[PDB]
């Protein structure tokens, strides 16, 4: 059919009920440690 | 932007350089109607075809460019009518103006009239997409084929049979290409980005092309069952002529 | 065969 | 993609080869109604039927192509009609062209008058589907099957009964494969990805081919009824004609 | 796939082997309208009716079939008109073609007329299902039934009195099993499946194996009340007619 | 703000400067109806048309300002035939007042009648986007390109053949910038900005300019084929002119 | 609130101050068309139309302002035309009562007669918005501008060609200006406020400056070409027609 | 409650008090459609029209109670001329009841006729609120305005010209007050309150202050240009004339 | 519940003991619109009047039990005229049964007649609520008022002149009374209980009490105007009469 | 009716919504122990 | 096709769901310590 | 009757509500601890 | 009026809404402990 | 208007939404201690 885009991210303009998917799914990804 | 003329596939590159017939035909195209019945689905309007309204229109300039045909107009008839009833009204009272002092001929009729209809629309036939992510970065694909179908059929005006019918399809294909980050960068900094593309092909387009091509078909079908003579015999394998004759055995599945 | 005028 | 012709099924191919007659038999194929009744569920348009309106266009098409019939257009006699208007009121005055000078003949009339509808269309026969996860990683499939049918009938123009009606099916295949793995690879790192792909027959072309055979069938049913002849009496045992003759007793359910 | 004939009930194989008359009966049928007043519910659209459009093309095969009828056209009897008004307004000039050089005789016209509609469609008559579940690994299963109607009643065209009149009726079946896993197998790992089967007995169908079951309700009643008499008096008792003859007592509730 | 003329794209420049004829051709304009079919998506609402009903008043007035053509009002002819009875009626009796009382001559009509159509409109055939954030701070573009196709076609009013056909196209750009903050300065509080800004290209201005650019490819194709001549045999070679003779090939894809 | 006059642009102050003529021109206005095909959005009604259906009688009020026309009334014809039957029924009778006891003479019909329509109607053409917060307390802005365009031509009912064509366009503004707090002053209390404001442009009245100003220009173009003479040469020169005329080049976009 | 008359506005009060002419007009009010084209949106039925369809009687009641005019029923004309039917094919005969046995005199017909329509209604022109809340306790207002404008132009019947035309305008302002409590008293206790109040002006009734305004600038305009006398010229200077012609200059936007 | 008489405002008994006349008077109701335009919002149907389609029976109603007038029945004219046609046409043949044997006169037609509209129904009018809490048990109170308006005016026959027209109004009051209880009575145990109550003017009672309204100050017009008499003089000041004359000065907003 | 086969599983195309009891209700029934 | 212009923000006129991912990113990137 | 693909995953174009269902699937099942 | 069977238990066909109150109930009434 | 009958607990055919209620105003209401 019709191809329409749209941004995935809700920061930008998109649908924002994956916003809370989007940084669960990056913190249970970071390996950064505080440094001091 | 700036506008410019509407943009041909390479059917048009294809019947513009047929080979040369002895004379043109007159022709009358009177209705192509939209036999497909469908409409456009969600978020369009619910009242929107999802073929345009206009195949009447687009197989009489597919004619004209043909350097086979002498359309006739018989869809603006009940204009042109009234248009010469304002001429002749006029005519027989000494009111006519400089222009149409002469008295105008009849309307040219044609020998043969080629009709036919937009058989059927069916979207989403294939689709499909390949979507993959590493850690936060990642990419996708997706793409989705419609099909259009269209007849063409050439009627004898004198007895009324039916001398030749062809029927031409085109797949009108729309994609989307995407890619997107999400990341955490050194630490409590996010960085994230996103580019995408999508591409349709228009339906507008491809029904023009679909008609393009069942012009060819019946065109190269009359030189074989000796409708119209070509101008000369040894043009009979010419190279356009020969790519739509060896098409004619059809697809299968 | 339809006739040509040409 | 490129334009070309529509695609056949095998139907088409059979329908090609028949055995040649001693002469054909002009039909007039007036209308066929999607008496179905049936329109397209969500998320399509409330207006969009399920099956196409141009069942007529294909019939005539599917005679043309059987080396039977010659048809004539009815369908667009209000065109036809009005274009001969045109060329008759011209020839009482002297004010024809150079074409059309001759008179023309009336409009040729059939021996015969094939009619019929679509039968009804039932959508979600049968459906199905088996999904399998492991750790991570797994895959699906789905099926939908719908279902079309179309009556046709010989009438005798003279009389008026009807010669002979037979009933074709068809079985619309709809499915889709998808596979899809979301796994967390090494320490605090997310493999993703996900590969699909469907497939809908389109009831454009199912329709095609289920009027290609009911034409088969009414080709077959005449010369076992004594309707009309064979060129030669030995070809009754043509190998196209037996297929078609043991199908005649229904499947049953 | 590839299309066939289509598929019959056990009605159908019944209605084919009844005895022989001692001549057939010509027969109108004009039109048998949806009197259910039904359209299908959520999630199909909200214009397409239940039960389909095309009675009337299914008892004019059904009529033929029996061996005991000649159906005329009066369905295509608007069309039927025109193509005869093509011929005879030919006939008074000399331009009539090859073919239809004889003059036509008249329509034949009927000694009966067969009409009657379908009383009433009702959804969902019965439901149930039956589902469990041990330990991540279990099953289900479900039906609903509905219910069609179909009136049928014989008229004689001399006087205008009704002969006989039937009712008969339908249960359209639908069913569907299921059966999903979704467990722990050994530690931090997570096994999952899913097997499902649906089955949707088509309206389309059950609708014609009502109208055939009906017509041998129709002829068997003319033996009985003596409306046309059978070709052996001893074929009174033959074995499709007694199957008939015993279930002329209706079900109670 | 205060009204003003309509803006004009560089095709109104491009027609005014035309080179002069000998004379000026009478012409009627009688409808260009919206044959695309297409409605507005959600939110608009479902009975509002993609493109204006307005083709007709916009091809006069570009007829009229091309310096060729003298349109003449066909589109309220109902109400001009209605203005003239008036007067008509009045001048058999006495009872003129001081204006009309000179005898009013007849309807000037025309020589040749252009007419066509909106051949089509599709929606969305290119979008993308690029967004893009760092710590807190970031922007993101957008862009959706529409495209509409005008037909038009002169016709001979004598004979009824159709000189000439041209199909224009024109893409509707339509874009959105946007830069968004939300961000913690020093402790517990929250800096937080945001600055958007869209654009839509009118569809009302670029079927003005597909239309505009559509006469002039009249005009010129008129000088080609030997329709009309120029005031000069050395303005054949006009700078306006050669821009829109090499354009005459078309775009391919 | 109390009503009163119905507010004004500066387009009719510029309007009433036009040089005088030598005199005035009998005009009528029969229909004035929304041949926009647009409808209003949600959350209005899918029904009501973006332009008010009274382009009509909007006209007619700012050609009498104008003090160059005298209109004559034709939308109110067949309420006009009834009015007199009942006169002039009872005019042949003695029954006429104290009025109406002279006979009435005909109606005066007009030299021109200025018809067009609203060409489009485009939403959203421009739209943005600042927005700022530090810490609890901040305000933002938003606007979103629409375009409207007016067609007016000028027909001489003589003969029937068109004198003169203009396209007037106005932009209608509407934004929001809004203020928000909401902020923890001293300890476990919560002071909060609000305070906004919008502003809509009347579609209603910019529809009624954008035919005021189409009036000047089919006004001013009149003594440019010698369709009508001023009451002096001298007053050529004035200050309102050379500010509508400097404006007869377009803006480019 | 108990039912009363209309209440009025102060135009009322301002269109009773007129001074008294020399004679009463006879007027007919045949129609005023509401060319608005504008319904009410959500949560509103989407058929419902924003301005009610009665503008014909309230114009017609406005006329009467101005001490001016003499309204001549015109909207039940085919009830008022379907009456006088009934007595007069009754007069011919004998049979007359002890009523109408006196011949009926024809009737009365107007020697101007007043008609407009309702030209556009716009919705949310202004909005605003102030809210503030301090520790549980604050409140809020809001306000709406919409506009109506309503335009008048009297016929001269004899010629059909304009004599004057007038448009009104109106705002019906729509508000909210409302106040609330949430606050927790003394421990484990929660005092909570809620009082509020909104308020819509009327369209029904702003409409016929709109309509009671403008027969006032249609009386007043009739004086300044000569069209009807007053009954004294001392009585030009009327305290209520003078207030309806310094509100002749419109205002500014 | 048992059925019973309509229940009736203080206007009935207003209207019932009005002064005796001299003699009354015939008078003919055709139609009474429903010119309002407003339908009822959600939850109802989208389809459903806010005003009842029956204000034209309920006129004839109050008129009738005013004892003042002589309805004649016109809202049924076309089937009052089918019934005297089946007299009329036997009554030519002998073939009359015992009833209707003698000639019927024609029909009485009447000498004013009533006509009128229901000019305008706004719906939320003034809202409002007082809501109170504290631990546990508390109560609200709300109202929505909307408003209707009845326009009638008496049309003489004779000459067509409009005599009388009056607006009345009515005021239609809904409101609701609700309390309720939430709180922990002693450890672990919730009480808790709710009481309501609403009541909504029924519409169809407010629009028959603003007509019977409207009658009283038609009649005591006439008596002001010097239309028709009372039987005495001395009744002049009726105080039923001198209710509906001190209420003849509209309110003020 | 019409019966139409849908999968129960939001890993497969199904309704969303159940994914948090088919959860839920696994992680529930799990006897296994951590191997150490 | 048409490009509104909307506030991605629910502080401003906007979608009020993605006001929870706006907090939880800005709160997951702050890295101002407690001033004592 | 018509399949449409469509994606099951909220990251690529899909339903942003089987995401919390995603994530907790795939963390009840990682086996890999942490590297020290 | 027309009485549709439904499956009240969204492991089978029904409403995935009460998928969240079946698993409380449950687990609010099993009184059996760890076997050890 | 027309009264329907319904079940206001999603254990029979009901509005699955006050699930969550019915089970929450139940387990305030028990006084039942465990018996040891």
């Amino acid at each position: 059919g019709t191809m329409t885009f749209q941004f995935r991210n809700p920061n930008f303009g998109g649908n924002p009920n994956n916003g809370a998917f989007l940084l669960n799914s990056a913190q249970a990804q970071n390996s950064y440690k505080d440094p001091s | 932007a700036r506008p410019t003329l509407m943009p041909r596939a390479q059917s048009y590159k294809d019947l513009t350089h047929l080979p040369a017939p002895t004379g043109k035909i007159f022709v009358s195209v009177y209705n192509i109607q939209d036999e497909t019945g469908q409409f456009k689905p969600y978020p369009a309007s619910n009242f929107s075809t999802a073929v345009p309204q206009s195949a009447t229109a687009m197989l009489v300039t597919a004619l004209k460019d043909s350097r086979w045909f002498i359309p006739l107009e018989r869809q603006g008839l009940q204009n042109l009518l009234n248009e010469r009833k304002i001429i002749r009204a006029a005519q027989e009272n000494g009111t006519v103006a400089i222009n149409n002092r002469i008295p105008l001929q009849s309307l040219t009729a044609a020998n043969i009239m080629v009709e036919g209809s937009i058989i059927g629309y069916e979207s989403n036939v294939k689709s499909g997409g390949v979507g993959a992510r590493y850690f936060g970065i990642g990419a996708d694909t997706q793409y989705q084929l419609d099909q259009i179908a269209v007849n063409l059929r050439v009627v004898n005006v004198s007895t009324g049979e039916i001398l030749s019918s062809v029927n031409t399809s085109k797949t009108i294909l729309s994609y989307e290409v995407q890619a997107g980050v999400f990341r955490f960068i050194d630490y409590q900094r996010l960085l994230e980005g996103e580019v995408g593309y999508t591409s349709n092909e228009p339906v507008m387009l491809c029904l023009m092309s679909a008609i393009e091509t069942g012009v060819i078909f019946l065109i190269n079908d009359g030189i074989d069952r000796g409708l119209w003579d070509l101008q000369n015999k040894a043009e009979r394998q010419n190279d356009i002529l020969v790519k739509y004759r060896h098409m004619s055995v059809p697809p299968e599945s | 065969v339809v006739p040509q005028y040409g």
